[PDB]
């Protein structure tokens, strides 16, 4: 019934020792100006953050590549099989799938 | 054999089960000894509540978590 | 048993006050995002006392879709905020 | 339902481990081939094991006469067979593949 | 064209890499013949357990007793 | 006493992240023609004890315009999954036999890159605000040159288990069967766990932003030390799969000096590519994932699907 | 409408998936496997309109095969059959 | 080409701790034996039939041909 | 360690709910996902299948809660509060709160109250209920993923995602 | 952009048929979910922000359709496991099936996803191609019809006219007037649906034709009532007397084919002794009239076309499959002694 032990043992360990090197000599007797002074060579940057597109796209390409390698993942499952020229001739179509998937987006992608 | 071992431990599971609780309450509103859930008289699977039924106190757990959970 | 009353309530996270609404239309794509693994777990949980041994294959394929969905309506939703820069639900013009 | 008594249980159980019943297990199913092979189809081909009682004791009591047979034979290469392959993780047939023909000398042979 | 498989070589040798390892792997399980034996192998591994068959009338093969010459050529594994 | 081997191995494993921040430096000073710290240790060795304490007296401010319960939960979340990642390893016997454990290093090296978009986010502005989001850029695109060519020596392999990562490497060392595959097993290690070449991350990065920019030496000392954890586990990952050693069961002892001594072979690299190499300006870093390293990568999967069939070489499960 | 271009041209789109016993790749049948070969038997030819008031009893079982809710009905008021009475005697077994 | 192999010394041995120590935890917690794996199912109900009958409550005692006679 | 480790799992992932179901500030959406994810993958890395409660944190956890978390600054990046700080986040919390106990309050707490209430009972090792044991194949959940009979489905499967592509390799 | 159209506008109908060629409720999942993912695109084209506002006030309307719709499935799924398409076994699960699917062919509850699309796309062109999804469904509920209960799919039924008929009387913009006597013409066919379920198809595939040719007609430049007016004596006086007899057919008077579906509908809802069904319906579809008399007094009674702009030129676009549309939409009344034996 140890696993489940195993990593309660590890993160009670580990918010042990931030608790202890932060906080406790957070408490301590210091003059400890509290002035906005805090954030470092960005002053004020009254400016909310704007959008950028070639930091979005990044994003969506990642998930739709993502997905079929899920498909892909039961490949050494599938060795010891049945009928095996399905299971060739099936495997090799996600990858393909895959592939032109690039080709299309590959002619346009941007400076990403 | 291995089995032919195997099925006779359900047995005396399911005598025990039944037996002291045959001896439990006889009571006219109460069971009747010998009867089956369904209609059909044939060989159905049990169940872990009928082997193991409402005792659940440390060696049921071992039963069910045991593979699970580690060697 | 228990184990599916819990979770059945936890199905209610549609709650459709709460699944439109209000405003940082992200909260409300949130839920429909979340509204699975109230079935792909739902699903996970039957299909697997009860050795059926196919049907397991479906909850994989339940995620294929449904990230590819919600993908989808996360590019609109950068369009919604691309014209404006915030999604803001009680946005309306086009009337009913 | 109707089960049998608390009589036609409590036979000659074959207290053994694992790795020594895995040990011969090899030359035990191949030749004996009457009790079990007929429980077989005193299962498969008929359902309900509360009707097939009696080749479930001829398995088991013909395999109590097997292990009864290699003790008084030759059971020096054979304690020490289990021995090694005792010597555990996965219980491995290519370690003590040496070590098998010093076992398998005279079960050939002597008996 | 026998100078555009020459002439993008010395330009995009990252691409071509990929189409000759594409290529070359969908040919060859039409060609030799170790292929189908990677069906045979795999079809004489036994994971459940063999259930008997009763006597009636044929008897066609393979009574009672196993190591008798009664069963098919599995035995070419043991010479491989 | 199982309670007594976990202990037996959190500890032990500090000082190896302790102890190599002090060889991160004598053997980068050999190669600019200097000796180790000289004069403290006698010979160095006692200098990560005295480096220790000076973190956990100087003062831990926090950012007066930060956020209170995000920028004190990315610290507990690095140590965790960076100490959680050693359990299922094998040398020779791991801690805890898993059935399925090699795609649960992924299931461990997936949430790492979930902290730096919180730390980057929960404390302040545009030196970590946009300059981390493109940190957690290059980190995602980095998985899909690694699953696929961590699956593509599992249709060798035969299974998902460690045990047998031992076994089908009795007599081979499998770097050479698949030497194509190791060369990108090598640079996205470079790359995900943000080091010297591809190093938009930490302190190279413009040379001033890092997520390191804003923590002070209090909750900043386990930001390296986790960190320094990572990268001797990709190491101890690699040399259990490619550069395999050999198990004896009735000498287990024999296993583990083999061992070490390997790992600490690769961590040497890491070390000794910093020395050489210069950055890579963010476009040439992730230009050359899509358009040069992925597309070979699916031109030797459909190549490891076909060969063990027509080989008639199935592995074994 | 249902146009059923698989029974005319003999590929199998689906139709394996289905039930609870159709294949079984190696052969590992459900929980109820036994209900559901008998339940299927009932109803063949007939047009199931009258299968819903004539057959009623291969199917109620398989219903109750799959929940098991009266065996669990059963069960638990053995809890209350005895388990007010832990005081009064009648441990029934004695270990083992 | 010297002082950098104390530097490595310390960090060397810091590895070979964890594998000698787990590898003499269960040979000893099990009695001069490794530890039984059990990856599939089947092979749980090897050690679980053997905890029942091997002496008291154990999966790493065995009974030998001699107990059966 | 006790009997009822599935059901003390199952009422936090019910929780894990009820935190971002209301109105958080979506970036603690993302604290009530992950929280809810392992939670409900702890109830699923139960009864035998381990792949499938794994591949929900790679593609699920792994793949969409980056993407998610990688919007919320591009877009949505007005200045950021907690929930439970106002009044309209704390007014729907309690209101399932009481329901999440009061469900499991006469469940079964009471012996039998009365017919309706009482045909599902807690507990008590039947959750499982999966004996006997089986063989040397698999879980199984193991020999369950096809490149045998389901063709259709993959046929379809691969190409609905390649027009996923087409359709945002457009407008953005 | 020409070729990757095709392969966009050709998935539609390849969504739709896997609906129909289907034994098993994972695949009608997946038939009509990517017909939501390849209808998106088609929204865009050129890309106006009330098509960006309209489009995702399209999309979550059905992503929430079809999700009630997979936990009808695994609802059933607990009880007897069969996954043909068939009885659902379950008043709990068939209630939660029916006014799930409901929002997809959108009855009178879920109302605002017929009006707040289908206006103000600046792709009025078609659009036609929303008649696919009122075609998708159609074939689900012909395979659950013996398993329903028989209130619902009234209730959504008799309040489908009556509120699709109040709706439009207050408009102008002819692309809503088209949406509207929209969920009227669903109200006719799922009233019949539970008695006779074939005399549904007729009422379906006369709503095909009709609405079809109507947008065809509208195809030269019109866009509101007003615009209705300016076209008689400029565009060709032709057109006119062709936008009178579609409407005029589709109102349903008996010298025209549109009351075609009424006439056989009624021989099957009574002679099923059900008398005040019908006799509510039929008198309801009267103001469903007076949307087209008083659009009929526009364009045929020389409505003032002033503002002089000549069209000295021909026109060419496409009026594809339109010169066999007004005459099997108009004159085919005679000829329909059996339609219901070829369709049934
Ligand atoms: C197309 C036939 C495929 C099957 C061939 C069977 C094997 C034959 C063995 C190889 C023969 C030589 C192949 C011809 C290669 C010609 C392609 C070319 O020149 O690229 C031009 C252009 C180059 O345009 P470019 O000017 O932008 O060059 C940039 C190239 N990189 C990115 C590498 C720096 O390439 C393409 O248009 C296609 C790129 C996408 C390729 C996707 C890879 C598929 C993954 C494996 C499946
Ligand atoms: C046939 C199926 C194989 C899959 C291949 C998918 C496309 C792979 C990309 C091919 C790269 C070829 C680059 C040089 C082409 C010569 C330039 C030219 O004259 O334009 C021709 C072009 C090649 O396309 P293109 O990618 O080079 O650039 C066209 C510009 N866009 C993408 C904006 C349209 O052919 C066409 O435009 C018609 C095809 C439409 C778009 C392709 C999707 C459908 C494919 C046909 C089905
Ligand atoms: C019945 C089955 C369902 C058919 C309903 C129509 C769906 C077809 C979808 C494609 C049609 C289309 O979009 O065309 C518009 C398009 C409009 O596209 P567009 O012109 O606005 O944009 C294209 C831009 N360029 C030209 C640059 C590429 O064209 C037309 O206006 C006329 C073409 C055909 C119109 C439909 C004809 C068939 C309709 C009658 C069906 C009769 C069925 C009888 C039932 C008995
Ligand atoms: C800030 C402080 C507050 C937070 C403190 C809590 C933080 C906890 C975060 C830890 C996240 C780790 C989750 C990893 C889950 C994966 C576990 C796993 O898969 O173990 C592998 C094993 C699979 O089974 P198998 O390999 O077949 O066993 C062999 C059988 N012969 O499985 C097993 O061996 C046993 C499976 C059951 C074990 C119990 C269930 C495991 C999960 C329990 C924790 C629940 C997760 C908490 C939410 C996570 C949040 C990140
Ligand atoms: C028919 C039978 C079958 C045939 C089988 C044949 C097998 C062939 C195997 C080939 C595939 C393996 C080789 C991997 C491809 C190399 C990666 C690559 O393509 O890099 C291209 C990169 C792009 O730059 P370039 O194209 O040169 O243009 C700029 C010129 N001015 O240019 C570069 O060179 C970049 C170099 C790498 C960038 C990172 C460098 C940082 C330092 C890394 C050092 C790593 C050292 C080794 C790693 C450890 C090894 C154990
Ligand atoms: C003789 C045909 C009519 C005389 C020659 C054509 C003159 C013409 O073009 O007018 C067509 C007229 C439409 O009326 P309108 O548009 O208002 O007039 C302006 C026309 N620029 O009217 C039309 O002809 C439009 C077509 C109406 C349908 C055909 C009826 C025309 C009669 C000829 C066919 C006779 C056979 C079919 C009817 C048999 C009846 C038993
Ligand atoms: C009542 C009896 C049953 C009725 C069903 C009969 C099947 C449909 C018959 C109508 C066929 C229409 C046709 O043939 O095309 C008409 C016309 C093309 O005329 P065309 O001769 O090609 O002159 C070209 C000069 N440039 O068309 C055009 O002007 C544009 C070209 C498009 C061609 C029409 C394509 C449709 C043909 C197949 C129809 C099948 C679907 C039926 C839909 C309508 C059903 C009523």
């Amino acid at each position: 019934m140890n696993l489940m032990l195993a990593l309660l043992t590890n993160f009670t360990l580990a918010t042990l020792l931030v608790i202890i090197a932060f906080w406790l000599p957070q408490l301590n007797v210091y003059s400890e100006k509290t002035s906005p002074y805090e954030c470092g060579f960005d002053p004020m940057g009254s400016a909310r953050l704007p959008f950028s597109m070639k930091f979005f796209l990044v994003a969506i390409t990642f998930l739709l590549f993502d997905l079929e390698i899920a498909l892909l993942l039961p490949l050494p499952w599938a060795s010891q099989t049945a009928n095996l020229n399905t299971m060739l001739t099936m495997a090799l179509f996600l990858i393909i799938l895959l592939a032109v998937s690039l080709a299309y987006e590959w002619t346009q992608k941007g400076l990403e | 054999l291995l089995q032919a071992e195997k099925d006779r431990r359900v047995l005396q599971m399911l005598r025990e089960n039944l037996e002291e609780e045959a001896t439990v309450m006889k009571d006219v509103p109460g069971w009747k000894v010998g009867e089956s859930v369904f209609h059909t008289t044939r060989w159905v699977t049990p169940m872990m509540g009928e082997l193991y039924g409402l005792r659940a106190s440390e060696e049921v757990l071992s039963a069910t978590y045991g593979f699970i959970w580690y060697t | 048993s228990m184990v599916y009353m819990n979770i059945m309530m936890a199905f209610t996270v549609s709650l459709v006050g709460l699944l439109m609404y209000r405003s940082h239309l992200m909260s409300s794509l949130l839920c429909l995002e979340g509204m699975m693994l109230s079935l792909f777990v739902m699903a996970a949980l039957t299909i697997l006392n009860s050795h059926f041994t196919l049907a397991s294959m479906m909850p994989i394929i339940l995620l294929v879709f449904a990230a590819c969905e919600a993908a989808l309506g996360l590019s609109l939703l950068v369009m919604v905020s691309n014209t404006y820069g915030t999604d803001y639900v009680q946005n309306l013009n086009l009337l009913q | 339902v109707e089960l049998p008594s608390l009589e036609d249980l409590k036979v000659q159980e074959v207290k053994v481990s694992s790795s020594v019943l895995k040990a011969a297990a090899h030359h035990y199913g191949a030749q004996c081939d009457k009790p079990n092979k007929e429980f077989m189809l005193c299962r498969w081909e008929e359902k309900d094991p509360r009707r097939c009682l009696e080749e479930g004791k001829l398995v088991n009591q013909c395999a109590l006469e097997f292990f009864r047979q290699i003790k008084r034979h030759c059971a020096e290469p054979f304690t020490e067979y289990w021995t090694c392959i005792d010597y555990s993780g996965l219980q491995l047939f290519r370690r003590c593949r040496k070590q098998q023909a010093q076992f398998d000398e005279c079960v050939l042979d002597k008996l | 064209v026998a100078a555009f498989l020459k002439n993008v070589w010395a330009k995009e040798p990252v691409l071509v890499a990929s189409f000759a390892i594409a290529g070359l792997a969908v040919i060859l399980p039409t060609l030799s013949p170790y292929t189908k034996y990677s069906l045979m192998i795999n079809r004489a591994t036994p994971y459940n357990y063999p259930v008997p068959l009763r006597d009636d009338g044929n008897m066609p093969d393979v009574p009672s007793h196993p190591q008798d010459p009664q069963g098919p050529s599995l035995e070419w594994l043991k010479r491989l | 006493m199982f309670m007594i081997n976990i202990l037996m191995l959190i500890i032990p494993i500090l000082l190896a992240v302790a102890f190599l921040t002090l060889v991160e430096r004598k053997v980068l000073g050999y190669m600019q023609l200097r000796k180790g710290p000289n004069v403290v240790g006698p010979y160095g060795l006692l200098q990560p004890i005295a480096d220790a304490i000076k973190l956990f007296i100087k003062e831990p401010l926090r950012p007066a315009t930060s956020s209170a319960s995000m920028f004190i939960l990315a610290p507990i979340m690095a140590l965790g999954l960076a100490l959680t990642m050693w359990i299922p390893l094998p040398m020779p016997y791991p801690l805890i036999n898993m059935n399925l454990g090699v795609l649960f290093m992924l299931a461990m090296s997936s949430l790492a890159v979930y902290s730096i978009l919180w730390s980057g986010w929960a404390s302040n502005s545009k030196y970590a605000l946009i300059g981390a989001l493109r940190a957690v850029a290059q980190t995602i695109s980095y998985e899909v040159t690694l699953a696929i060519i961590l699956l593509s020596v599992l249709l060798m392999s035969g299974s998902f288990t460690l045990s047998t990562l031992i076994t089908t490497q009795e007599q081979m060392w499998l770097i050479l069967p698949a030497w194509p595959l190791a060369m990108m097993w090598f640079i996205s290690t470079l790359a995900e766990t943000n080091r010297a070449p591809f190093d938009l991350t930490e302190g190279e990065s413009e040379l001033v932003s890092g997520f390191n920019v804003e923590y002070a030496a209090g909750p900043f000392a386990l930001f390296f030390m986790a960190e320094y954890a990572n990268i001797i586990m990709m190491n101890i990952f690699t040399a259990i799969l490619f550069l395999g050693t050999s198990h004896n069961p009735h000498m287990p002892e024999l296993y583990t000096i083999n061992f070490t001594i390997k790992s600490l072979l690769l961590t040497m690299s890491f070390l000794w590519i910093r020395a050489s190499y210069p950055r890579f300006r963010y476009d040439q870093l992730m230009h050359l994932l899509w358009k040069n390293f992925l597309p070979l990568t699916l031109a030797l999967c459909m190549w490891h699907v076909s060969l063990p069939i027509l080989t008639s070489g199935i592995p074994p499960q | 409408p249902f146009f059923d271009v698989q029974k005319r041209l003999g590929v199998d789109l689906d139709r394996w998936m289905t039930i609870q016993s159709a294949e079984q790749p190696h052969k590992i049948p459900s929980r109820c496997h036994a209900f559901e070969k008998e339940w299927i038997e009932c109803a063949h030819g007939i047009g199931s309109i009258r299968a819903e008031k004539e057959c009623k009893i291969e199917f109620e079982d398989f219903r109750e095969c799959l929940l098991r809710q009266k065996t669990m009905k059963r069960l638990h008021a053995i809890r209350r059959q005895r388990e007010k009475l832990i005081k009064e005697g009648k441990y029934t077994p004695p270990p083992h | 080409w010297f002082e950098v192999l104390p530097g490595i010394a310390v960090m060397g041995v810091c590895l070979f701790i964890p594998g000698m120590a787990t590898a003499r935890i269960h040979r000893f917690s099990n009695g001069g034996k490794e530890k039984r794996v059990a990856h599939y199912p089947y092979q749980w109900y090897l050690m679980e039939r053997d905890r029942r009958v091997s002496g008291v409550n154990r999966s790493y005692v065995s009974k030998g041909l001699e107990n059966i006679d | 360690m006790m009997l009822y480790i599935v059901f003390i799992l199952s009422v936090i992932f019910v929780m894990g709910f009820v935190g971002f179901s209301s109105k958080p500030s979506p970036i603690y959406g993302g604290l009530g996902l992950i929280v809810s994810g392992g939670v409900g993958c702890g109830i699923v890395l139960n009864f035998g299948g381990s792949f499938l409660g794994l591949m929900v944190f790679l593609i699920y956890l792994g793949g969409m809660m980056v993407v998610f978390g990688y919007t919320t600054a591009m877009a949505t990046e007005q200045y950021p509060e907690i929930w439970l700080s106002n009044k309209a986040v704390l007014g729907a919390f309690v209101t399932g709160l009481l329901m999440e106990f009061f469900m499991v309050y006469y469940v079964l707490k009471d012996k039998e109250v009365e017919v309706v209430f009482e045909f599902n009972g807690l507990g008590d090792w039947v959750i499982y209920d999966t004996g006997d044991s089986g063989f040397f194949s698999e879980e199984a959940m193991g020999i369950a993923a096809l490149y045998s009979y389901g063709t259709w489905l993959v046929i379809v499967t691969g190409w609905s995602l390649l027009i996923g592509v087409v359709v945002i390799m457009e407008i953005t | 952009n020409p070729i990757i159209f095709i392969i966009i506008l050709l998935t539609i109908m390849l969504g739709t048929i896997i609906v129909m060629i289907s034994s098993h409720w994972l695949l009608v999942w997946i038939g009509f979910e990517m017909n939501m993912l390849a209808i998106i695109p088609i929204m865009m084209k050129n890309h106006n922000p009330r098509a960006t506002e309209a489009s995702t006030k399209y999309f979550l309307t059905q992503s929430t359709a079809s999700m009630l719709l997979m936990m009808a499935v695994i609802i059933n799924l607990m009880f007897s496991g069969q996954w043909t398409v068939m009885k659902l076994f379950n008043p709990m699960a068939s209630m939660l099936m029916t006014m799930a699917l409901a929002m997809k062919l959108g009855m009178a509850p879920f109302h605002f996803w017929v009006p707040e699309v289908t206006q103000g796309i600046p792709l009025s062109s078609g659009l036609i191609l929303l008649t696919w999804q009122k075609l998708a469904p159609m074939s689900v509920l012909y395979q659950i019809f013996p398993s329903i209960n028989l209130n619902l799919i009234l209730t959504l039924s008799v309040l489908s006219i009556l509120i699709g008929g109040w709706g439009g009387l207050n408009q102008t913009q002819l692309r809503k007037i088209m949406a509207y006597s929209s969920i009227a013409h669903m109200g006719w066919m799922t009233a019949v649906l539970p008695y006779n379920p074939t005399m549904t198809l007729l009422n379906l595939i006369i709503y095909i034709i009709m609405t079809s040719t109507m947008f065809t007609m509208f195809m030269a430049n019109s866009t509101t009532t007003t615009l209705s007016l300016s076209h008689t004596w400029n565009k060709t006086p032709i057109m006119t007397v062709l936008i009178l007899a579609t409407l005029l057919s589709m109102g349903g008077l008996p010298p025209l084919s549109g009351f075609m579906p009424k006439w056989m509908i009624i021989q099957e809802m009574t002679k099923n002794n059900s008398i005040i069904l019908p006799t509510f319906m039929a008198i309801t579809a009267l103001l469903n009239l007076y949307f087209y008399m008083r659009l009929t007094y526009s364009t045929t009674l020389t409505m003032f076309p002033s503002t002089n702009n000549m069209k000295m030129k021909w026109q060419f676009p496409l009026m594809k499959k339109m010169t066999f549309l007004p005459t099997m939409v108009v004159l085919s009344t005679m000829m329909l002694p059996l339609t219901p034996m070829l369709s049934v």
